[PDB]
RNA sequence: AGCACAGUCUUAACGAUGGAUGUCUUGGUUCCUACAGCGAUGAAGGCCGCAGCAAAAUGCGAUACGCAAUGAAAAUUGCAGUGACUGAAUCAUCAGAAUGCUGAAUGUAAACUACACCAAUUCCCUGGGAAUAGUGGUACUCCUACAGAAAA
RNA sequence: UUGUGUUGAAGCGAAAUACGUGAGUUUUCGUGGAACAUCUCCCUAGUGCAGAUCUUGGUGGAAGUAGCAACUAUUCAAAUGAGAACUUUGAAGACUGAAGUGGAGAAGGGUUUCUUGUCAACUGUGAUUGAACAAGAGUUAGCCGCUCCUAAGGGAUAGCU
RNA sequence: UAAAGCUAAAUAUAUGUAGGAGACCGAUAGCAAACAAGUACCGUGAGGGAAAGAUGAAAUAGUACUCAGGAAUGAGCAAU
RNA sequence: UGAUGUUAGGAGGGCAAAUCCGCCGAAUUUAAGCAUAUAAUUAAGCGGAAGAAAAGAAAAUAACUAUGAUUCC
């Protein structure tokens, strides 16, 4: 769970890096949901919101 | 209203506004009365009811019992007290819903938010 | 005879006169004239007449999403300068 | 028939998707009354009209 | 243990079927007051999508039942989950960012996810690196300026 | 203006040693569960139903009646099941007779396809069956097609009205 | 003092949006629509177009237990 | 002088109509029949704008001891 005000000081380089690893993690969760491993199905929402926040900061 | 023509006294309108109030308005409607002792220490007459307060039940079948507030239900307009309970037909235990205006709260639970309100009210 | 003017000739009714219309989605596009019977698609205008009050109110401005218009309300009372934000903190 | 266009096949799939019952967990909700879906369609009775 | 013929019709008492009557109302209707357009910087309408479990209506757009910011301010809850112990759980406001394919629809077409020509295109660090067949432009009529050619 | 009501309103059912020529008014018991009058005098109207092949809704006698008739035809034994003339297996007797209830396509339909489960309604008699109901699956192309060419024709550009 | 031109106010508003009110209607009434209503459904098409409100103060009281029955369902010395 | 120009900068196109501006244009009906008349310079059709639009500063009345752009009651 990341915050917008803690990202205003990062450079574009590591902002893009952080987005990339967030996307890798969300793909892992989706794959594990396709298999009937329901344990971590509730974490998807937080990762989605984190991706949205990172994109907001980068675009501004 | 009484004299200003810019707000309504229609039963239809402000009876519709009570049952669809947004969740931020529902806590001002859910207010209780302060005891006599708390009315000298504080200059206010009534406060919105919060969780860890202590209340005396003054009206209803459970009038006269005291205890602590354990939950607030903003959708149903009701509060719940710590040892006022019920049995269902199964035998499971539940809490009896109390309406906050049927109550007078006798001990508060103060914090950063409360102080900056009671200070203004006094 | 056997495919007479009633039941017998209802069995010859395959084929289609109309299909779905691009620009309004109703099944009113004449496949052989190439022209919508409801909106008048191939032409720039909309094909609505004044002798049908009921038809004129099934597809008017209020009856859709109003995607861009609805965001444009209350700028008449806020009247903020474009490019502005509330003060921080 | 067996021959189709892309848009028509997508619409057929969409129409099939919407012909399913109301979920069971949704009925255990409060502030709800929806028992069954009032727009159900059987293939032999009511035609899609495409 | 025993005694009333059967059918048809009339009256009472208790029931079945049906939804009238009375009471209720987050709806209608009329009048009075005030403000008033939107669009090539892509409108109104159409289609396709988005939730952990999700059909409709409601809300949103690849950041998709919601992001940032500002005002309040502890919980939301069907399970599972997330929350200070106040840019965080929820409500309101809404000025920043973002806004699929279409549609006047405007490269050529259209019961096609069909086919062109022109410029390869985008990103990171401060001249170096990296990625991607991906991105943009090209309707018609008209006005001002300009360019040369051609006619007199 | 001046009154009734959780110590029971309106409404409804059955009634009355009751009043009135009459339209009606008044009261008892039962049910019911929340409001109801004013006759002191006035104002006001979408104000009084047996009918209109009247409108909308509900219900009868006919009546356990008409009827459940094309397509040659069924029988024995077993399994399953709460329950088998019309589910499955084996044995008989028969039909379609290549111009076939045999195979493969178009128009039209849109998941009816497959596996599993399974009976509230439907399958005009039964039904354990099913194209019904529920959960999950299944459609793979350089060589089969579209996509390309032109036809009878359609829409357009210049111009003209 | 024709054959050229511009110009506020006093006037209108069966549309859109917001606000207030009535000797108005009360679910066969009032807008077609008090409810997932221009919806379900009908027509090749232009078009046509409904029905459907009320448990209880509280389900954070929506019917536990026993007996009979294959089951539905019924009964109770049992229950809100 | 005309054509030409993916030359630089720009404009028009569609939606909505209760009130507003221009064109086009009936019959039902009444006359106890009916053809001029009426319905009506109306309904339907086609174009164009604004918070209002249109009109508007005398080639105007009057005939008086004279008034004085437009609009509306
Ligand atoms: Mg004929
Ligand atoms: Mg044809
Ligand atoms: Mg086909
Ligand atoms: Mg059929
Ligand atoms: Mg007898
Ligand atoms: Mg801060
Ligand atoms: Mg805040
Ligand atoms: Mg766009
Ligand atoms: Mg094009
Ligand atoms: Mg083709
Ligand atoms: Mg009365
Ligand atoms: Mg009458
Ligand atoms: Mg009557
Ligand atoms: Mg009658
Ligand atoms: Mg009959
Ligand atoms: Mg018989
Ligand atoms: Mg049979
Ligand atoms: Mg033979
Ligand atoms: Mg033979
Ligand atoms: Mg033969
Ligand atoms: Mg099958
Ligand atoms: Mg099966
Ligand atoms: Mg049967
Ligand atoms: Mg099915
Ligand atoms: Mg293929
Ligand atoms: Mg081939
Ligand atoms: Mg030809
Ligand atoms: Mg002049
Ligand atoms: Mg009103
Ligand atoms: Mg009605
Ligand atoms: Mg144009
Ligand atoms: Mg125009
Ligand atoms: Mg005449
Ligand atoms: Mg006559
Ligand atoms: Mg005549
Ligand atoms: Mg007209
Ligand atoms: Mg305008
Ligand atoms: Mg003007
Ligand atoms: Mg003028
Ligand atoms: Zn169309």
């Amino acid at each position: 769970n990341v915050k917008a005000y803690e990202l205003r000081t990062l450079k574009k380089k590591e902002l893009l890096d952080k987005l990339d690893e967030l996307k890798k993690e969300l793909s892992g969760l989706r794959i594990s949901k396709a298999l009937g491993n329901s344990a971590k199905n509730s974490k998807i929402h937080g990762v989605r919101k984190n991706v949205a926040r990172v994109l907001t900061v980068y675009n501004q | 209203m009484k004299f200003n023509k810019q707000k309504s006294s229609s039963r239809r309108k402000m009876r519709k506004a009570h049952f669809t109030a947004p969740a931020g308005l529902r806590r001002k409607i859910m207010s209780s009365k302060l005891s006599k002792e708390l009315r000298l220490k504080y200059k206010t007459r009534s406060l919105p009811v919060r969780k860890d307060d202590e209340v005396l039940i003054c009206r209803g079948h459970n009038h006269g019992r005291e205890g602590k507030v354990v939950k607030i239900n903003r959708k149903r307009y009701k509060i719940y007290v710590e040892r006022v309970t019920r049995e269902k037909v199964n035998g499971e235990s539940t809490f009896i819903g109390i309406h906050p205006s049927n109550v007078v709260l006798t001990k508060l639970k103060v914090d950063k938010n409360r102080k900056k309100i009671l200070d203004r009210k006094a | 005879g056997k495919a007479g003017k009633g039941t017998g000739s209802f069995g010859k009714r395959n084929g289609k006169t109309h299909f779905l219309c691009l620009r309004c989605g109703k099944r009113s596009y004449h496949l052989q004239k190439k022209k919508c019977a409801s909106c008048g698609y191939p032409s720039a205008k909309k094909r609505r007449f004044n002798w049908s009050v009921k038809a004129k109110r099934r597809n008017t401005t209020g009856t859709g999403r109003c995607r861009y218009i609805k965001t444009l309300r209350r700028k008449l009372k806020n009247k903020f300068t474009e490019g502005s934000t509330p003060k921080p903190k | 028939g067996s021959i189709k266009r892309f848009r028509l096949k997508q619409r057929l799939g969409k129409c099939r998707r919407q012909n399913r019952p109301v979920p069971h967990w949704y009925r255990l909700k409060k502030d709800t009354k929806i028992r069954y879906n009032t727009k159900r369609r059987h293939w032999r009775r009511t035609k899609l009209g495409l």
